[PDB]
């Protein structure tokens, strides 16, 4: 490289180098190698003959710092022309015969000529092309290295060995330096006998002919092509293509109006049902109420304490059934979980976790007898009544009434707290105060939310499943569902859900399903809205004692079963749902950043401690109502949970057509006099994205309740 | 003895000879990227599966003669199949056992103690909300040290914390520079580690810049809090407050005994010859000098061999 023969050089040899290369007609940017062979030849020819003076009595010494011999004639940095002539001049005055070649130096003490060489290869096959080339004339040669080695004719160096040690290691410094930043390779790859080439590369043969069949039509031969290449101008070409061109080819504007917009269409059929991992709205817990500070337990206990609290168990029926399967089943799976849970006093040692036995009911509930048989094609080639897959339309169903109705339960505010977070060190710096204060009144805002409640549910759920998958593989093991909270007075308290059996999990990759059952309690009369439960079979198992007001009365419990299977990467899913929290928060912080903004000054005292300020975030028949900066908080950390809970493409699709409409519409508002090239698409993508989901359907009801009132 | 015994069976095998024969040192880094490309499964999960077991992490054999087996409590420490040992042993430690002196602490750890110097005694000013622009420039994370290029700050490092592999220059040359007289003094009996050691010092010695979009000062000091002064609208302002010469004659010679090594070129000799082994492999003859061959004017003197 160039800076590595400035910086390695003196000037003096660098500037010999240059008008060499001019002379011979090469270039320093397209070739290297040679430039550095020329510096190191010349640098080695100067070292070779220097603090050399012969006397007038003919002895040779060394001296530094009186007219005397200087015992050599430098020839290397002269053109060639009087590098003849003065060889010519030395001969005849000397009776010497012209060699061939340019001989490198010559000394006086022995009248004869002496050519250097430095060779990257080893030194043996060097000295026979010199020996060949040269011969039949008297004409010493040496040949140096690179790697401390050397080599004259006869044997007879000419020369003390300080002078050839300064040589040698002059030599192997310069190539240890070299090699140490990475270019010894292709100036060792460079030598081609007596010249430098830079580097090489041909095609020669089956990529010629997969070469001349990559061109366009009217071609046969690269080398054609590359001269065409080589021989264009631009005359008018992109014009006269673009004049002998229909009119066909547009791209017309259409003004986006106030009258422009159209509600989306929704599908009809059926309605929607629940299909949850577990029931939000409708559940209620059996409390150990406080355990003792010290108490840190395995949870299959925690869970039979909690169950003894209770009296009030009846003869369980059913009240309403799964119209797919064998519901005595179900009734068989709960009478033998009591039982099994009831027989533990029947063992010398306690146990650590309970396996429930591999009976028919349960059989049957993790379909373990359900197993198609895997085979060869060969053999099975002649059978009968033999299909592809389960490529199936999906159906289609309509929008009810009951997922507003759970959003609207999720923003609400509770007794418990759900959450408590670890502290930070002291604040000094007022931007520091500024997010301290932000962050306090956040999290004093949202920490009381029921999204709290199922962010912890989910948490604890998947991890207590993804830990018995991974510990026990062979077994029926029996997993209690427990989440925990702290009173208001201060006091600890453990809750308790429900059961959920596992049936085998042989998981070797992440996408290996492994089923289960579960199993809720609940207030709730299925009988009201049955279309709701499609999935569920409902028991009858027990009667509730109210203590709410004056008096006593009781109330019926419920059961709700069902059989599923999820996942081994929806659990890791499940355990991370604090990013929602960490996302609302986000978002709050934008929307204070960017009118912090525009009003060059700090906007964060007037969103919350102001109370005169209003956001309109509901509807009802009279209008649009308004709330405080709480209820929007709880509203997005809600909005966050249930998209988590509810993952699917068409909520993807959704999200970014209806952005694309929503920008479109702001900038009609904004007074920019928008327009479009195709609104029918949008639209067309909007509904082909709406096929099932209820969720995605009421995220249109509520874009569509946005647009007739933002026009109007 | 065992990493010769180790030796001695590779070259036993055909396929390992190849590579011990065919591959030079220059390329043993390349070789050395071979090694394997998937790793990555779910390490948080492991790491909280592991912490449940008892004796998750490993020792040397040793610690059976420092740490008992058992607390005041009755909870096993460690236990035998390196063997096993589990954080309550660390924990013990850090409780009770023997104490040392940290009297080199910080000279090794300057660079990062300088910084908590500049955080204390610095003083806040307000902070403004308005809109900027920032343009980029080339900023120096690490200002390294005057008077030092990047050429000798790894030869430095290289004499300091392994003197026994430096090769043909810094060999060659005749001078010393200072920084390398007191760093070899200072760290005289310093039991850290090599490794650490010098790349505590490449941090301290070496300059090195990058492309940063910085709207504020341009000083290595301003970068390092570059995450407090800046924002998207806003803007707070904070002021920091505050060896000898020889020459390689060619390779090894059967006639002059064995090789040594370079801490053994001391006792030496007024010109006698003998065979070091130098850098990572290479021997080589050498001998001790008798002249100057210094880079004054002698080498501007050709120029009147030129231009008569």
């Amino acid at each position: 490289m160039e800076d590595f023969v400035r910086q390695c050089f003196n000037p003096m040899i660098v500037e010999l180098a240059e008008k060499a290369m001019k002379e011979y007609g090469e270039d320093l940017k397209i070739e290297t190698n040679k430039f550095a062979a020329i510096c190191t030849h010349l640098e080695v020819c100067f070292m070779y003959s220097d603090f050399h003076f012969i006397n007038e009595q003919g002895e040779s010494i060394v001296v530094e710092l009186a007219l005397l011999k200087h015992r050599f004639e430098i020839i290397e940095g002269r053109d060639r022309t009087m590098a003849w002539t003065v060889v010519n001049s030395i001969c005849n005055t000397t009776g010497a015969e012209k060699p061939k070649f340019l001989p490198d130096l010559y000394d006086y003490k022995e009248n004869r000529f002496i050519e250097i060489g430095v060779t990257r290869r080893e030194v043996h096959i060097y000295y026979l092309e010199k020996a060949n080339k040269i011969k039949s004339e008297n004409t010493h040669i040496h040949i140096f290295s690179f790697t401390g080695e050397e080599m004259a004719t006869k044997a007879d160096y000419t020369l003390d060995e300080e002078s050839r040690a300064r040589i040698k290691t002059r030599l192997f410094t310069i190539r240890q330096e070299m090699a140490n930043r990475g270019l010894w390779d292709s100036f060792r790859q460079s030598e081609r006998g007596e010249e430098t080439i830079e580097e090489r590369f041909e095609i020669t043969g089956t990529m010629r002919r997969l070469a001349d069949q990559s061109l366009p039509p009217n071609f046969s031969c690269l080398e054609n092509f590359r001269a065409y290449v080589d021989g264009f101008e631009p005359n008018g070409y992109i014009e006269g293509k673009l004049s002998q061109m229909s009119k066909e080819v547009n791209a017309k504007i259409e003004p986006f109006l106030k009258t422009t917009p159209r509600p989306i269409r929704l599908p009809d059929g059926p309605p929607c049902f629940q299909r949850s991992k577990f029931l939000l709205m409708d559940a209620l817990k059996l409390s150990i109420e406080d355990p003792s500070h010290e108490g840190e337990g395995i949870p299959l206990y925690d869970a039979i304490k909690c169950m003894r609290t209770f009296f009030g168990w009846k003869e369980p029926y059913i009240v309403k059934p799964h119209e797919k399967g064998i519901n005595p089943n179900y009734l068989l799976s709960w009478k033998q979980v009591l039982a099994e849970l009831q027989d533990i006093e029947n063992e010398e040692k306690i146990p650590r976790t309970k396996n429930m036995k591999k009976t028919s009911q349960l059989k049957w509930a993790l379909g373990e007898n359900m197993a198609p048989e895997k085979v060869d094609f060969d053999n099975c080639r002649d059978v009968s009544d033999l299909k592809q897959y389960d490529s199936d339309e999906p159906e289609l169903r309509s929008l009810s009434s009951w997922i507003q109705n759970e959003f609207n339960k999720a923003c609400e505010l509770t007794d418990s707290t759900w959450i408590e977070l670890d502290e930070i060190g002291e604040d000094v710096a007022p931007i520091e105060y500024i997010a301290s204060m932000r962050r306090n009144y956040f999290t004093a805002e949202v920490s009381h939310c029921r999204a709290t409640e199922y962010i912890m549910k989910g948490v604890y759920i998947n991890t207590a499943l993804l830990n018995a998958s991974c510990a026990a593989m062979d077994d029926f093991q029996l997993i209690p569902m427990i989440s925990k909270c702290r009173t208001k007075e201060g006091r600890r308290k453990t809750n308790l859900y429900g059961f959920i059996i596992k049936g085998r999990s042989h998981l070797r990759n992440d996408t290996d399903v492994v089923n289960f059952v579960s199993m809720e309690f609940s207030l709730t009369d299925p009988r009201l809205e049955p279309h709701k439960w499609e999935k569920y079979c409902v028991l009858e198992i027990g009667d509730m004692l109210l203590r709410s007001a004056i008096g006593q009365m009781s109330r019926p419990m419920f059961l709700y079963v069902r059989t599923n299977g999820t996942s081994k990467i929806k659990m890791k899913w499940g355990m991370e749902m604090r990013r929602c929290l960490l996302q609302s928060l986000q978002q709050i912080e934008s929307m204070i950043e960017a009118e912090s903004s525009v009003k060059e000054k700090d906007m964060t005292k007037e969103f919350f401690e102001n109370k005169s300020e209003t956001w309109p975030i509901g509807e009802s028949p009279k209008g649009v109502e308004d709330g405080s900066i709480g209820k929007v908080c709880r509203t997005l950390l809600a909005k966050s949970v249930f998209n988590s809970l509810y993952a699917s493409p068409q909520l993807e699709g959704f999200s970014a057509e209806s952005r694309k409409l929503l920008l479109v519409v702001q900038a009609l508002r904004d007074n920019l006099e928008p327009g479009t090239f195709d609104l029918e698409g949008l639209y067309e993508a909007i509904e082909e994205c709406l096929i099932n989901d209820p969720w995605v359907l009421l995220n249109a009801s509520w874009f569509n309740s946005f647009l007739t009132h933002a026009l109007r | 003895m065992e990493r010769i015994k180790e030796l001695r069976n590779l070259m036993s095998q055909s396929r390992t000879r190849e590579i011990l024969t065919k591959t030079t040192v220059d390329h043993m880094a390349i070789i050395k990227k071979y090694t394997s490309g998937r790793q990555e499964k779910n390490p948080s999960l492991r790491m909280k599966w592991m912490m449940a077991m008892k004796y998750p992490i490993t020792a040397d054999k040793r610690i059976t003669e420092m740490v008992p087996e058992r607390n005041e409590q009755g909870q096993t420490l460690w236990s035998k199949m390196r063997v096993m040992v589990s954080p309550l042993a660390v924990t013990w430690w850090n409780r009770n056992g023997p104490m040392t002196s940290t009297v080199h602490y910080p000279k090794v750890y300057k660079t990062y103690f300088e910084k908590v110097e500049r955080l204390k005694h610095g003083t806040f000013g307000p902070v403004h909300f308005r809109n900027q622009v920032k343009i980029r420039r080339r900023v120096d994370i690490n200002p390294g040290h005057a008077d030092l290029s990047a050429k000798e700050a790894q030869d430095v490092i290289m004499e300091v914390v392994f003197p026994n592999e430096v090769g043909a220059r810094i060999l060659t040359s005749e001078s010393q520079l200072t920084i390398t007289k007191e760093k070899k003094e200072e760290l005289q009996d310093c039991k850290i580690s090599p490794l650490m050691v010098a790349y505590m010092l490449e941090r301290e010695l070496v300059r090195k810049t990058r492309f940063l979009p910085v709207a504020g000062g341009t000083s290595s000091v301003y970068i390092e809090v570059l995450h407090l002064t800046q924002g998207t609208c806003w803007e707070q302002m904070y002021t920091p407050g505050g060896r000898r010469g020889f020459l390689i004659l060619g390779k090894e010679d059967r006639r002059y005994g064995p090789a040594l090594s370079i801490n053994e070129l001391s006792n030496l000799a007024k010109g006698e010859k003998a065979n070091v082994l130098i850098g990572q492999g290479d021997v080589v003859l050498v001998m001790k000098r008798k002249r100057d061959s210094s880079i004054l004017t002698d080498s501007q003197t050709a120029t009147k061999r030129i231009r008569m």
